[PDB]
RNA sequence: GAGACUUGG
RNA sequence: CCAAGUCUCUU
């Protein structure tokens, strides 16, 4: 459990692009062993069966706009900031008209944006849920 | 390294004796993979003046340097030259003399 | 360029030259909009087409 | 332009901008200061480019 | 209702002050001290936990150094985070973090860790 | 980062 | 195997 404070903070998990990229590459080594494009296809869906399950009943939207197009959110985004090498955003938006804010840090002006919206997606979610 | 330590200790000699306090100012630079300047670890710093533009200038009359300012760099006429760590190439020798 | 940089010259030139104590005011950011804003929109931009 | 003595001086900002707009205040301060010191400590003999 | 520059820029600077900190888990320049003179972090420390300390140093009542290093924690009212680091040696190579706002670590093997740490604060303590 | 160059050890 | 400096070039 996250600790007690007084800033709503976060920042972004990132994501190593070599996962992906070896998971492409075993993707492709099968076909090429198998030459089969069903048997491919075979081993893709046993792969993706629960995200495919997941995502009919719900298609996840690039979290900023998801945060926009939300009805009863509202976001406002602050200007950004640079301290050394640490890109800072702040996000204002209102829930159960309790407005609340939250702030999210990156490494350039994107990252930082991203993450911010993405708090305020998971805090959304948690009044929501 | 050995100019960083000896331009503290200089500091502390000159803001130690009355007769010197307010006569020499000492100055060190040194080459590549540039030593850190200060002595605060606050990353970023105000003073923004280069210290051979200083001794160009005449605001820094002292002088700690090691190897680099023996070759090439201008500078005005300079009264007194001190090889504190003994000499060895002739070449440097030569050029520290001129 | 030239300028004062004795302390009997930068207190002689703050008997004409103050340093006002400056404060900073904000204000709550709000984003709700009435519909009269809605309708002068639309007629604007009818009478743009 | 707030030359006169005990001038107050009072800076309008939305709360989003506010962190912002307080980063330049500061920077505009730390440049004042390097114009100040550069103009102070600097000494040369011709007095002319 | 009146609002000065000074507090603000303070609260801006605690904004990336507790992000570091969070992010890097400390390590940031909490201590106020400079950096030179930070060393004498330990015996600016409170004269009272300063004195207990140096009779805990100095008392022989331990069964065992593991004893005697925590009951030196505990007079100083600070609880070290003890962690293994992965080495090519045999005996665990140990590393401990005193957690306080100067961030101070060390390692040594399972053995004489602990009279590392002993002989750290008994130079410390001065 | 990679190093490279000169000098010396 | 060690220093210094240099240079191209990384933060």
């Amino acid at each position: 459990v996250p600790p007690k404070g007084e800033f709503n903070m976060s920042t972004n998990v990132d994501v190593p692009k070599a996962l992906g990229d070896v998971l492409e590459a075993l993707i492709a080594a099968v076909y090429l062993d198998c030459r089969d494009l069903q048997r491919t296809w075979e081993v893709i869906f046993n792969l993706f069966e629960p995200e495919l399950q997941e995502f009919t009943r719900k298609v996840p939207i690039n979290h900023i706009r998801q945060l926009v197009e939300h009805k009863h959110a509202k976001p406002v985004f602050s200007s950004p900031i640079v301290e050394g090498e640490t890109v800072m955003v702040s996000c204002q938006f209102t829930c159960m008209e309790k407005t609340i804010k939250v702030y999210g840090f990156g490494s350039n002006k994107d990252q930082a944006k991203l993450s911010a919206a993405k708090h305020a997606l998971q805090q959304l979610s948690k009044c929501d849920a | 390294y050995t100019c960083k330590c000896i331009y503290g200790l200089l500091l502390n000699y000159i803001q130690s004796t009355p007769e010197l306090r307010n006569v020499l100012t000492p100055q060190f630079m040194v080459g590549r993979n540039n030593i850190s300047p200060d002595f605060e670890s606050v990353l970023e710093r105000k003073w923004q003046k280069s210290a051979i533009q200083q001794f160009r200038d005449g605001n820094a009359n002292l002088m700690i340097c090691s190897s680099v300012l023996e070759e090439g760099i201008d500078v005005q006429a300079c009264n007194h030259v001190f090889i504190l760590d003994p000499v060895k190439t002739f070449n440097m020798y030569v050029q520290s003399k001129g | 360029i030239i300028t004062v940089s004795d302390t009997k010259e930068m207190e002689n030139v703050m008997l004409y030259a103050t340093k006002p104590t400056e404060v900073m005011v904000s204000f709550p950011h709000q984003e709700q909009v009435l519909t009269v804003t809605r309708l002068i929109s639309a007629e604007i931009e009818k009478f743009y087409v | 332009r707030a030359r006169t003595t005990e001038a107050k001086f009072v800076l309008f900002t939305a709360d989003k901008e506010r962190e912002k707009t307080i980063q330049q205040i500061y920077q505009y301060r730390k440049a004042h200061n390097d114009i100040a010191e550069y103009l102070k400590d600097r000494v040369l003999e011709k007095t002319e480019p | 209702m009146e609002e000065s520059m000074e507090e603000l820029e303070a609260l801006r600077r605690k904004k990336f002050t507790t992000y570091w900190e969070l992010k890097e888990a400390g390590s940031v320049d909490h201590t106020g001290m400079r950096l030179c003179d930070r060393h004498n972090y330990f015996k600016n420390f409170y004269p009272t936990l300063k004195k207990e300390a140096i009779e805990a140093i100095n008392s022989d009542e331990y069964e065992s150094s593991k004893d005697k290093a925590m009951d030196v924690m505990s007079s100083l009212k600070i609880t070290p985070k003890i962690s293994e680091v992965e080495s090519s040696s045999l005996v665990p190579l140990l590393s401990v973090e005193l957690n306080c706002a100067f961030d101070v670590v060390l390692m040594a093997k399972e053995t004489d860790i602990y009279d590392h740490i002993i002989d750290y604060f008994r130079t410390m303590l001065i």
